[PDB]
RNA sequence: GGCCAGCAUCAGUUUUGGUGGCAGGAUAAAUCCAUAGGAAUGUAGCUUGCCUCGGUAAGUAUUAUAGCCUGUG
RNA sequence: AGAACUGGCGAUGCGGGAUGAACCGAACGUAGAGUUAAGGUGCCGGAAUACACGCUCAUCAGACACCACAAAAGGUGUUAGUUCAUCUAGACAGCCGGACGGUGGCCAUGGAAGUCGGAAUCCGCUAAGGAGUGUGUAACAACUCACCGGCCGAAUGAACUA
RNA sequence: GCAGUCAAGCGUUCAUAGCGACAUUGCUUUUUGAUUCUUCGAUGUCGGCUCUUCCUAUCAUACCGAAGCAGAAUUCGGUAA
RNA sequence: UUUGCUCCACACAAUAUAGAUGGAUACGAAUAAGGCGUCCUUGUGGCGUCGCUGAACCAUAGCAGGCUAGCAACGGUGCACUUGGCGGAAAGGCCUUGGGUGCUUGCUGGCGAAUUGCAAUGUCAUUUUGCGUGGGGAUAAAUCAUUUGUAUACGACUUAGA
């Protein structure tokens, strides 16, 4: 009897917005939108992560789903301030995303003996797994 | 012409017997190095002032940095430029971090939209403008309201790969 | 100029309903259901308190955001369909010969058919779109009244018949026999 | 990385697709395009007929069984596409020519293979939003394509197998991720786990 | 002795990386710190009207229960 | 078709301009390695479906000098500007109301009353109304518009530039 | 040879239905010139007959827009060879 | 048919390779949206979660992978059978039943490797063909010549003839 609409939550190009810098000295490292200067260019400020305040072209960054409150114009002490206090990097490596980017760094850091012990215990979980499978 | 820099240029019309200590001229000349700064400089004192390079000289050129480069700025740039059938001037206004940055961002909007090249641009003013509400053009305008927040939709993610095996998405 | 956003309302009265999947509305109403595909020009919907919905465009050129009010409008036009409806009455005009006009069934499909058009023996047949409801007015000489939820299809139906009985070969300044639109409104009246 | 790829044409920019598609033979890669029938061009559907009317217009003028070939379907269509950017005339060309099969739908040999795409290719990800496109089964049908309607058939049919053979690969994957959710706390998979599995 | 090679240490030519120490500038500008003065895309507070939980809207208010700008050091 | 200076072709291969005596680059013993010129780097085709800011949708788009053509004039197509204006004391558009009186102002005209024309461009009452913006009459009449109002409520209009 | 742009005028009134001066911008190579690059150890030199194809700057036929289109007839123009 | 033809199995010979060296690992649709899981009032529904690439998943240890002893569990996997179903777009493949049998690196042992001498693809695949040895199966046509004229320059075509 309510009209139904289907959101598309974007992600937002806003003040306080957490992105991941993808290539560049940062390369990996958080920042947050400290303001907007165009449509495809922000002015952001990683201070944790050793990001320095700098003007960036938005496709040299991906916006995360993490925002918390910064005032626009914020300087870097207050960006830190508000960073520490929002524990952005702990909300960020509970995700997923982190979590798969560490996997991949951890697998590419792997060495061949390492790779020999994954191989076998792989093989045990993978006969774990089969029996379960097939008793269920 | 390049990732610009801007220099102050102080010249002399080089002195005399009768006249020493000449009126030592400056421009701030946005150029990519300081050979084109000082060539710049001496095109513009020879539009302005009865003098040469051959009768004048360089006496300090000094890259001025930007006072705050980390701080977002709404400037006002006043520039006249040659068309194809005539001269005109010109008010834009352009949002960046600098002086380098917004002029940078001038020559390849001018480029774009008059086809003007560098040789044909003068840059006559780049000011801050201090106040918004003295900001006259609304594509700058629009980037100023309280509390702006506007999304990325259709993003297209470079794929490294000649091949994909999942019929992507441009969520974001 | 490349605006930020640019927003439209579409006001949903009391007893409709509107369901918008990607891009696909669906509007019901007392009088029936519509349903239009938008997917040819990428707006956002988003309800806000449940008697109204925002069409946006985020970093829209002109066209962009003409076509914004053009989806406004259109979603618009589907729940007036759904309220009010939309009724279009016409009068056949002739100077000599009489304009027959009439209901038929042609394996079951319900033509209109005109005849006598200044004076022709051909007969013209324009099939009825599904969802039109075709009146004959008592009380007015010589006018049709086409009916129905969809403005698109009553307004097509009309100009349907009105460019059956174009007139051709002639000064058409002088025989302006035809079937002419007289009137656009809605079915339920003063709402 | 295969020894055989096979494209889903859909939606996939026909002249980027055969640019990729000719560096890859030329390359040595063999390569299978399905689903031509549903390459897109950019540009209206009226501008892409209008160029091939013209394509249609030249012709050997004393034989016209000697002039240029104008083939109406969607898959010889993305091979002329192809040949024009392939050096045809040299064997190897012709060896990469021979590298190369292209196919209107799924035929059976490909319904049951793996499908990869082209994102340097992909519409969706190339296009401009709001930029009109054609489709290769409708401009072909326009000029003289005989099989959208049995191709549009089998595709269905085709379809419709698929759909319960994922819905079977569905329940299977559900079965899996369930057996893997469990021995997740066990030692080997913590250690796993420690070293990234 | 003949043919084809591999490795090491060199020499000439060259290509591509890692890294160390210095010099200059507005002895970079910045950031940061301290201080002074400000307005706003006006933070807290306060005043007024509304209302679905509870905030909005309009004013005042220059740091407060956010900050920012400019100058100086 | 004929002169001046220089550089070239003739007499000259080579890389580029697809192709070409003259253009660009560079001039040549036989080889190896490296670096480049002019030109290029989606594929043919060696080399980034590179990066960045914008502009363009063409039912004959456009795509590198010599060179293989296009002009005047136009376009609420779209983009960026110049100048002058209107606007919360209410702008533009839109809908509705008024659009008068001296007065058929003076004159040929057969007739001419705002509206075939010559000159005259006034006054009144005005919130406002031209000795009339058009339709219309033989002339009237009757409609219409400038101009002012009622509604709405925030930006708008014009002439130009490329 | 063909086609535009302006618009003083023609068209009883009225520039642009149809025209259109004074000017000015072009296109074409079915005119005739200009030139002498190819052919003078040789491209058979008019016209007609026959036959095929191509172009459109369309005479007719198809569908249309406009008119100083009442009808009829006609004129201007569009898609069109 | 101077023992012919075909298929299968094996052995031996040739013959080449547009180019194997773990696996082409199967929804459809949209992209200003989707996938997956879950719940209900089964929808254009609610909730949760994911992407930000396949840098994945599976597989992968053993004289190119030998010979044996056990433990644990009725799992995984290969082989030849076997029950049945589905697939015609080019189906020539997919799924499935039962038992047999080999391996199992899921875990714990014992034996072997060497001298290819410090590397040399260090030969491991599939494409056709021939031949020999066994088994299974079948036992025709076409053309020339003659003839026809529905045909025809000649070929060809169309007919007839134990
Ligand atoms: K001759
Ligand atoms: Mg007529
Ligand atoms: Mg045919
Ligand atoms: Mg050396
Ligand atoms: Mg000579
Ligand atoms: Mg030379
Ligand atoms: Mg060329
Ligand atoms: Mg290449
Ligand atoms: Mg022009
Ligand atoms: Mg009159
Ligand atoms: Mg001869
Ligand atoms: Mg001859
Ligand atoms: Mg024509």
């Amino acid at each position: 009897t309510d009209s139904i609409v289907k959101a598309s939550n974007w992600r937002l190009v806003e003040v306080g917005r957490v992105v991941l810098i993808k290539k560049g000295q940062s390369a990996g490292k958080l920042a947050a939108i400290v303001e907007i200067i165009d449509q495809k260019k922000v002015l952001i400020d990683g201070p944790k992560a050793g990001v320095p305040r700098q003007a960036i072209n938005l496709g040299q960054v991906v916006l995360t789903p993490l925002t918390f409150a910064l005032p626009r114009g914020a300087r870097t002490a207050t960006v830190s301030k508000k960073w520490a206090a929002a524990a952005v990097c702990e909300k960020w490596a509970a995700s997923s995303w982190a979590k798969k980017i560490a996997q991949r760094e951890r697998r590419a850091a792997l060495t061949d003996f390492e790779r020999f012990q994954v191989m076998v215990l792989r093989k045990q979980k993978r006969y774990t797994v089969k029996k379960a499978l097939a008793k269920a | 012409m390049a990732h610009f820099k801007e220099y102050q240029v102080i010249g002399r019309r080089l002195p005399t017997e009768s006249v020493p200590e000449p009126k030592l001229f400056r421009m701030r000349i946005f150029a990519s190095n300081e050979v084109i700064a000082k060539s710049r400089y001496w095109y513009f004192l020879q539009k302005l002032h009865k003098v040469k390079k051959a009768s004048g000289e360089i006496v300090s050129i000094n890259q001025i940095n930007e006072a705050h480069p980390t701080k977002v700025k709404n400037f006002g740039v006043w520039v006249r430029y040659d068309s194809r059938s005539g001269t005109h001037n010109m008010y834009k206004e352009i949002r960046d971090v600098s002086r380098v940055a917004a002029v940078e961002t001038l020559y390849q909007d001018m480029a774009a939209r008059h086809r003007a090249r560098f040789r044909s641009i003068h840059i006559l003013k780049v000011a801050e403008i201090e106040k918004t509400a003295d900001v006259k053009r609304q594509y700058v305008k629009q980037f100023l309201t309280k509390d702006l927040k506007f999304p990325l939709p259709h993003r297209v993610q470079k794929s490294t790969k000649t091949f994909s095996y999942k019929r992507p998405s441009t969520f974001y | 100029m490349k605006y930020i956003q640019t927003e439209q309302q579409i006001e949903v009265p009391e007893g409709v309903t509107v369901s918008i999947k990607s891009r696909i509305v669906k509007v019901v109403g007392p009088r029936g259901t519509l349903t239009k595909n938008l997917k040819h020009i990428d707006v956002t919907f988003t309800k806000v308190n449940n008697q109204l919905i925002k069409v946006a465009v985020h970093n829209g050129g002109r066209k962009h955001v003409a076509a914004l009010r053009t989806v406004k409008s259109l979603v618009d036009n589907m729940i007036t369909g759904v309220t009010k409806g939309y009724k279009y009455k016409m009068r056949y005009v002739y100077a000599h010969f009489p304009i027959n006009v009439n209901i038929v069934e042609k394996d079951g499909a319900k033509f209109i058919e005109v005849r006598n058009f200044l004076g022709d023996k051909k007969i013209r047949n324009v099939p009825v779109r599904d969802g039109v409801t075709i009146e004959f007015s008592t009380n007015v000489k010589d006018e049709i009244v086409l009916s129905g939820n969809s403005v698109e299809d009553v307004s097509q139906n009309a100009a349907d018949l009105q460019q059956i009985c174009r007139v051709r070969n002639k000064d058409i300044r002088k025989f302006l026999d035809g079937i002419y639109v007289s009137h656009k409104g809605f079915i339920t009246e003063d709402l | 990385v295969e020894p055989v790829v096979v494209i889903d044409g859909k939606g996939h920019l026909v002249g980027r697709l055969a640019s990729v598609v000719a560096k890859q033979l030329l390359n040595g890669q063999k390569i299978v395009v399905v689903r031509a029938e549903e390459l897109n061009i950019s540009g209206e559907f009226f501008r892409n007929k209008l160029k091939y009317h013209d394509f249609l217009r030249k012709a050997t003028a004393f034989n016209k069984t000697r002039g240029p070939f104008h083939f109406r379907a969607p898959s010889r269509i993305f091979y002329k596409a192809l040949r024009g950017m392939v050096s045809h005339k040299t064997a190897r060309g012709k060896a990469a020519l021979e590298r190369l099969k292209v196919f209107e739908g799924i035929p059976p040999p490909y319904d049951k293979k793996k499908r990869v795409v082209v994102p340097q290719a992909l519409r969706v990800l190339r296009l401009k939003p709001g930029r009109k496109y054609t489709t290769l089964g409708k401009l072909s049908t326009s000029v003289g394509w005989k099989y959208e309607d049995v191709v549009a058939k089998l595709e269905a049919k085709r379809k419709v197998s698929s759909a319960e053979y994922y819905a079977k690969k569905r329940a299977f994957t559900k079965k899996v991720a369930s057996a893997n959710a469990t021995a997740a706390e066990s030692d080997v998979a913590k250690q796993l786990a420690a070293l990234g599995y």
